[PDB]
């Protein structure tokens, strides 16, 4: 079964798409074409991203597909069948959802892992690099995998850092420590 | 380009406030897609002549309860 | 009008048709599937959207191969009424079922009426 499962509808579409292109052994091709069709959809904002509104016909939906494969003739072919499927199931409206989902699945296959270093305010680039080095070095990143570490700004977390990746976290923050500290002196 | 033109060709051209196109109807309860300036509990005039108040504003489908017969709204 | 359609579903005795042509039979119109038995008269009861009516089906509903053509009569099932309608037993559809041969009639009137 394809590594990394995607629960629920729209990601069942992604799961299918990946495994279908995995047996064709043309996943990179799929990914590239998916980025391209998503991009030219996204870059056509009014009329063709804001006319993904759910109200179009069966026949009009088919013709939206025909315009999409008119827009560029470079598509994997599995993803040309996928366009048909989403139209046919008339769930075409969620288009980008499947795209994003295929992306999540894909870059897991590629090996890339994503992390997060939430903090109160943005932290140093020196800190970013030191943490990135450490985190990549650690056994947590198995290696043969990469870490796109993203600092995000969350004011709610007061100071510190929280490392997140692999649904495994180490939370050493002042807000979290303060919570536990306060609690212990209210006993 | 040609794609954008063909997309423009299939465009609804709905006002999406003050109008909407029926999307299922029967039993008495209809559902229109549109009508995005509808007041809650407003009276909405179906274009075959039925008038119906609208009692549920769902997250995409305004649910208009028909005050007439069903045999006039298609 | 010749609004052809196909039988999308046959769930119980409430068959649903999907009229491919954009014009859709109106609610309370009647449709005929020209069955091997004879005809089955069905009556449109909901529009389920995407040009799929859902029809209450009058006569027996066994044996409808999913995809068999339907054609739209164009109005509520119209019985035959008249002074010449007395002395008959008539089916739900309105055909003579007491084998007195065809019921001569002037006006056929829609079953539904306000």
């Amino acid at each position: 079964p394809p590594p990394v499962r995607l629960f629920g509808v729209e990601g069942t579409y992604a799961t299918a798409l990946y495994q279908a292109a995995a047996k064709n052994s043309s996943i990179d091709a799929a990914f590239q074409s998916l980025q391209k069709v998503e991009s030219t959809v996204k870059k056509n904002p009014k009329l063709g991203h804001l006319l993904l509104n759910p109200a179009l016909s069966l026949k009009d939906r088919n013709s939206v597909i025909d315009a999409i494969v008119e827009t560029h003739k470079n598509l994997d072919g599995y993803v040309v069948n996928l366009l048909k499927v989403l139209s046919e199931n008339n769930r075409l409206g969620c288009f980008e959802k499947i795209a994003s989902d295929f992306g999540v699945l894909n870059d897991a296959h590629n090996g890339l892992l994503k992390g997060t270093v939430t903090s109160a305010e943005p932290l140093d680039p020196k800190s970013f690099k030191r943490i990135e080095k450490a985190l990549s070095a650690s056994k947590l990143v198995g290696q043969g995998k990469s870490l796109k570490l993203e600092n995000v700004v969350k004011p709610e977390i007061k100071g510190g850092l929280i490392v997140e990746l692999g649904d495994k976290t180490v939370d050493l923050s002042i807000s979290t420590k303060i919570q536990k500290l306060n609690k212990v002196l209210e006993d | 380009s040609i794609l954008e033109e063909r997309i423009k060709g299939v465009s609804d051209e709905a006002n999406l406030n003050e109008t909407g196109r029926v999307l299922a109807v029967g039993d008495g309860i209809a559902r229109v897609f549109g009508l995005n300036n509808i007041q809650a509990e407003e009276l909405v005039e179906f274009s075959s002549g039925v008038k119906g108040m609208a009692l549920n504003l769902e997250p995409g489908q305004v649910g208009i309860v028909l005050f007439g017969s069903d045999r006039l709204v298609k | 009008t010749p609004i052809t359609g196909k039988v999308t579903a046959v769930i119980g005795a409430i068959v649903d048709v999907h009229f491919e042509q954009s014009e859709l039979p109106a609610i309370l119109n009647a449709l005929e599937i020209k069955t091997p038995q004879g005809k089955l008269v069905l009556e449109v009861a909901q529009h389920l959207g995407e040009n799929t009516v859902r029809t209450i089906a009058m006569d027996g509903t066994e044996g409808l191969v999913r995809g068999e053509k339907v054609l739209d009569t164009g109005g509520p099932i119209s019985v035959p009424v008249g002074r010449e309608t007395l002395g008959r037993i008539i089916n739900v559809i309105g055909e003579p079922i007491d084998e007195r041969g065809p019921i001569k009639s002037k006006l056929r009137k829609p079953i539904h009426a306000d």
